Order: structure tokens, then C-alpha cells, then sequence
């Protein structure tokens, strides 16, 4: 086992006449992939098992 | 004044067992032998200057004029990257060295050779361990490079002067455990190629094995700084003449150690003039020796000197001393010594002094007597022949000496000769100008290198940008350093900034601050009307 329009339509600070509410992004936030390794539990152990049969 | 030398080569980035590279260690070493120096209430008037492995223009980074803010900041900011140029830069921290010597007078080459008048430095050349590179290989010879030779530098034939003495470090500390600590108080050395150079010039080369050892070979290196008087005796010729006691046998015959002269600048008179005999009409003068080969000889002859002649207490550092404590340390009994090189014009040496030790019997006093003293303590015509033998300029100081009692003399033969006065001041002229140079080009570095180089393999003249580490893009002034990603609310927010009209406006989106932020620095700009009277 193991871009401008949506920024563009909720801008201008809900005020038209002042600068945004934060300073800017440090990096970027909320990491997209976050995926976590949920393969299988079974027919997993006879591949090693086949493995090793070979190594044998 | 003290010149540390670290190479900062890209060999001195291989990382220790204790997780810093050698460079880190050495600054290290640096710093605590800076708060270890101040310890003794003697570093109020030395100076530090850096000097690493670099071109000639961006060699040094520290030297004259030069307080311990910028040098602190220089060696703060030092980066390994380049070859092993040892014998240049070693070249280069010499002539740093000599720059302001033939302008004040030090080693004028013309009135013999006043040691009263010291310039002391020592230098730490803190290198790697081995396979120095010269751009086309690695040499094992270590030889210093002679292509531009300093004005008014052939009359010395070496690089090092008088007192310039060499001290090195090799930093050989392993990196898995520098579990090695068999022996507690023992400093071998590091017996590499710069271990002959060192011991030339008259220090020793410690090899740092451990930050035990290290912390041991700093702690011994702060006792060996003090007036730099280094001359070197010879056994030769008296075959071990020493049977007083015991009978000889011996190493402690080319002793090249220091002399501690303490001033009560120095005062002293009476000084070694040369090695030759001067002649009234020399055009080409012979080069001297940084280090005077002087002889001593054993004998007895009357070591009772008692006169109005002035006194000098040049301390000599204990070195090779154990020859003199077999005998005794010689209790109310001396040995001459005597210059060899032609002293005088048909002979082979002529004693001028002794080695007498003290009453104490701690260190070798080093008593510096006149050109031929039993001949002039002891007129009827007999002075005017007898300053005959001595040589015409030492005539200079004696006489001085005779101020305290009359003036018999005069300037009428007070000449050295009609041609060593010439060629003097333009080679003075020249050194003066050469050292306003390398004083006014030392700290502005001015590289102005970004490129990189497009080969074809707007036609050949094309080169590619690098990466700029001090760019500080401006983000209101310049519209092309704003990205892609944060331009409509950097849009907004130079909008608010530009609508805003407030007072002391900047084009810096968020300025914080520098990298040190002092508290008095900040209070002083300030004004606080109260005085807690109470």
C-alpha cells in the first residue's frame, strides 16, 4: 500500500470604494488532492503471497 | 591587528557530525576567539580584517579604515562557493599586509633594522583539509605566485616581513561520531601542505579534530599574540661548545621563535643594521632577509657588562630553552652572538651581544649590545680609528647615545651612499598611491553579473536574465512586477491607496522592517516629555 472571473464577481470588498478585507494568500489553500489510500483490504495479501511464492 | 583568513571555498560545505558545515564552525571559532581576545584588557587597539578565496578585487572584505561593525557584518554574511586559491590569497594578505610599511618608515632598508618598530599580525588561514585546485588540477606543492610584484618589494625577496607570523587551522572533524579523544592535553599537527609555510614564517599549524580540541587550540592561541620579534639562531660554529657541566650531543639548533619586546610605541636603540657590507657607491641594493640569520658562539668573554649604556629588557619567548637549562641556565655566565653574511668588510662575523639570562632564571633577556662593545667601553687618537670598523650609517644612532654625554661628531661623514638615496621617494610615492587604491576599491563589490550566456551552437549578443535575490519588486510603482494570481485585489488595493490621499505616501505594498530592529534606534526618534523626577 501507499480563474479571475469568480475572483472578479465576490471582489471589491462588498463596497466598490475601499480595498479588500485581507493582504493577500501565503501560499494557496485548502489542498485539492487530500486522498488517502482505500484501495482494498482483501486480494491484497495474495499478491505478496504470490510474491514471496516467486521469491521462494 | 589581526587578519583572519577563511577560504570560504565550495570544499568547505561538507556538513560536520554536529550538523553544521565547516564554514559554520569556523565562524564559530571566529566569534569565540573574538570573546575570548576580550577577555584580556588588551583589545582596545588592535584591528580585524577578513580575507577569503576570492578574485583580487573581491578578496578582501575588511581592511584598513574599517570598523568591527562592517567586518562583523562581512564575515556574517560569508558564502562557500569557489576553488582552493591558497597561494594567492595568502599573496594577496601579505601585500594587504604591506601596504602602509614603506610610507612611515618601518623596514626603511637604509638606516639598519629598528625592531622597535613592530607591526604585528597574525593570521589563521582557516582552511579544508587537503587537494588544494588551481582551475586545471590539484598540486601538492603549494608554491605563492609572483606576476605583479609590489613596488619597492625586491629589496625582501619574501612575502612575510619582520613580525608576521602564521597560525592554521585545518578542521578535520569527522562526521560520524569524532569520538577520538584518547588524548586530553595533546595538539598534534595537521601535517599538510601549508604546515611548512607556517612553520617558516614562525607559528605552528594546529589540527582540530574535535570541538574539544577546537575549544583547546583557541584557548592556546590567545596566549601566543604579543610584540612580533622573530630572529633565528644557528649552532654553527662552535660543534656544541658547551661543556660546562655536561657534555653535548641536538634539535634545539635552528630555534626560530619570537621575542617579546614590551614597550615601558617601543623604546630601544642599538639595532641589527645588515647583513652585507655597504659600500659608498651602490646603485642595486642587495634584498634582505625577513628572518636574520645570527649566530651565537659559547664563550665566556667577561659576560660582565656593566656601563651607562642604555638598557633594553626585549623579552625572548621560551622555545628552545631546554639546551640553556641543561647547563644551569649559565648562572653569571653568557655566550656571544654574532651576525654572519659578510658583517663587516673582510671577516666572517663580529659579536655584537650575548643571550645572558636573568637572576630569576625564567627566560632568556636577549641583552643587545653595540656593533663591538670590548672595544669602545674600555682620546689619544684612538676613537677616530676605531670607528673604522663599524659600518658608515650605524653611526646614526650611537651618536644619539652621545648626546648624553657630549658631541664630538658631526654630519660631515654622516653618508650612506649618494645612490640609495635616489630611487627612494618615487618608489615611496608609488606604494603610498598603491595602497590609496586597494583602501578606496574594498567593500564595492560592484559585480553587475546576470546573464546567462545564450550560445547558438539580435544574433549573438542575446543573454538570458537570472534570478535577482535583492530585486524588491515595486508593486504600486511597477505594474509589471504584480502576477497573475493577486492582481484584481492588489487592483483594489492600489486603487484605496491612490484614492486615499493620505500623508507620506509609499510604493510598498508591506515594508515591515530591515533584519535588525533596535530598540534605542527606534526610541531616540521620538519625544517623551518627562523626566520621573520622583
Amino acid at each position: 500500500g501507499q480563474t479571475n472571473r469568480r475572483h472578479t464577481a465576490a471582489v471589491p470588498g462588498p463596497g466598490g470604494i475601499w480595498s479588500v478585507f485581507h493582504a493577500g494568500v501565503i501560499g494557496r489553500g485548502l489542498k485539492p488532492p487530500k486522498f488517502v489510500q482505500s484501495r482494498n483490504q482483501q486480494e491484497v495479501i495474495y499478491n505478496t503471497q504470490s510474491l514471496l511464492s516467486l521469491l521462494v | 591587528i589581526l587578519l583572519f583568513l577563511i577560504d570560504t571555498s565550495a570544499s568547505m560545505n561538507q556538513r560536520s557530525h554536529l550538523g553544521t558545515t565547516y564554514l559554520d564552525t569556523a565562524k564559530g571559532a571566529v566569534e569565540t576567539f573574538m570573546k575570548l581576545r576580550a577577555r584580556d584588557p588588551a583589545s582596545r587597539g588592535d584591528r580585524y580584517m577578513l580575507v577569503t578565496f576570492e578574485e583580487p578585487p573581491y578578496a578582501i572584505k575588511a581592511g584598513w579604515k574599517e570598523n568591527h561593525a562592517t567586518f562583523m557584518n562581512e564575515l556574517k554574511n560569508l558564502q562557500a562557493e569557489g576553488l582552493t586559491t591558497l597561494g594567492q590569497s595568502l599573496r594577496t594578505a601579505f601585500d594587504l599586509l604591506n601596504l602602509n610599511r614603506l610610507v612611515t618608515g618601518i623596514d626603511n632598508y637604509g638606516q639598519g633594522r629598528n625592531p622597535f618598530f613592530l607591526e604585528p599580525a597574525i593570521i589563521i588561514t582557516i582552511t579544508d583539509g587537503s587537494k588544494l585546485t588551481t582551475t586545471s588540477g590539484v598540486q601538492d606543492e603549494l608554491h605563492l605566485p609572483l606576476n605583479s610584484p609590489l613596488p619597492g618589494s625586491e629589496l625582501t625577496k619574501e612575502p612575510f616581513r619582520w613580525d608576521q607570523r602564521l597560525f592554521a587551522l585545518v578542521l578535520r572533524l569527522p562526521g560520524t561520531m569524532s569520538v577520538e579523544s584518547e588524548q586530553l592535553t595533546g595538539v598534534p599537527l595537521d601535517d599538510s601542505a601549508i604546515t611548512p609555510m607556517c612553520e617558516v614564517t614562525g607559528g605552528r599549524s594546529y589540527s582540530v579534530c574535535s570541538p574539544r580540541m577546537l575549544n583547546q587550540c583557541l584557548e592556546s592561541l590567545v596566549q601566543k599574540v604579543q610584540s612580533g620579534v622573530v630572529i633565528n639562531f644557528e649552532k654553527a660554529g662552535p660543534d656544541p661548545s658547551p661543556v660546562e657541566d655536561g657534555q653535548p650531543d641536538g634539535s634545539q639548533p635552528w630555534h626560530s621563535c619570537h621575542k617579546l619586546i614590551y614597550v615601558r610605541v617601543p623604546i630601544g636603540h642599538w639595532p641589527v643594521p645588515e647583513s652585507f657590507w655597504p659600500d659608498q657607491n651602490s646603485p642595486t641594493l642587495p634584498p634582505r632577509t625577513s628572518h636574520p640569520v645570527v649566530k651565537f658562539s659559547c664563550t665566556d668573554c667577561e659576560p660582565m657588562v656593566i656601563d651607562k649604556l642604555p638598557f633594553d629588557k626585549y623579552e625572548l619567548e621560551p622555545s628552545p630553552l631546554t639546551q640553556f637549562i641543561l647547563e644551569r641556565k649559565s648562572p653569571q655566565t653568557c655566550w656571544q652572538v654574532y651576525v654572519s653574511n659578510s658583517a663587516k668588510y673582510s671577516e666572517l662575523g663580529h659579536p655584537f651581544g650575548y643571550l645572558k639570562a636573568s637572576t630569576a632564571l625564567n627566560c632568556v633577556n636577549l641583552f643587545v649590545m653595540p656593533y663591538n662593545y670590548p672595544v669602545l667601553l674600555p682620546w689619544r687618537q684612538s676613537f677616530e680609528s676605531y670607528l673604522k670598523t663599524m659600518p658608515p650609517y650605524y653611526l646614526g644612532p650611537l651618536k644619539k647615545a652621545v648626546r648624553m654625554m657630549g658631541a664630538p661628531n658631526l654630519i660631515a661623514d654622516s653618508m650612506e651612499y649618494g645612490l640609495s638615496y635616489s630611487v627612494i621617494s618615487y618608489l615611496k610615492k608609488l606604494s603610498q598611491q598603491a595602497k590609496i587604491e586597494s583602501d578606496r576599491v574594498i567593500g564595492s563589490v560592484g559585480k553587475k553579473v546576470v546573464q546567462e550566456t545564450g550560445i547558438k551552437v539580435e544574433y549573438t549578443g542575446f543573454q538570458v536574465a537570472l534570478l535577482n535575490k535583492d530585486l524588491k519588486p515595486q508593486t504600486f510603482r511597477n505594474a509589471y512586477d504584480i502576477p497573475r494570481r493577486n492582481l484584481l485585489d492588489h487592483l483594489t488595493r492600489m486603487r484605496s491607496n491612490l484614492l486615499k490621499s493620505t500623508r507620506r505616501f509609499l510604493k510598498g505594498q508591506d515594508e515591515d522592517q530591515v533584519h535588525s530592529v533596535p530598540i534605542a534606534q527606534m526610541g531616540n526618534y521620538q519625544e517623551y516629555l518627562k523626566q520621573v523626577p520622583s
